[PDB]
């Protein structure tokens, strides 16, 4: 700011700036996506692991 | 002596001619927003995903 000499639009652009901190919000959308996607994911690891568990005893 | 002359020639007869900021604002790149947030969008939402995807690809691990 200090190099300006036509300063009166730093402290325009400094407040913008600082006034629009926040550029963007958060997001957390897995959260819904992720625990669905596990509990088939689980299921049919399980249901696997098991399977041939029994088999190898088998 | 003529040192003199032109100090006091310079400094009193003639200064800075005008010269407006308004003017300045053409040749700068101004200020402008950084318009928006850019909010993603959840996908695959739902075991419909899962459902086409424990029916749509069988193959097994080998």
């Amino acid at each position: 700011r200090s190099v300006l000499k036509n300063t009166s639009v730093i402290d325009k652009i400094e407040s913008y700036v600082k006034q629009y901190k926040p550029v963007k919000i958060d997001a957390s959308k897995q959260l819904q996506v992720i625990e669905s996607f596990e509990k088939h994911a689980m299921t049919n690891a399980k249901e696997t692991e098991s399977l041939v568990s029994k088999e190898l005893k088998d | 002596n003529v040192i003199q002359d032109l100090y006091l020639r310079e400094l009193k007869d003639t200064k800075l001619a005008p010269s407006t900021l308004q003017d300045a604002e053409g040749n700068v790149k101004p200020w402008n927003p950084p318009q928006k947030p850019n909010l993603p969008e959840l996908e695959l939402q739902g075991p419909e995903a899962l459902k086409a995807y424990t029916e749509q690809n069988v193959e097994t691990a080998h």
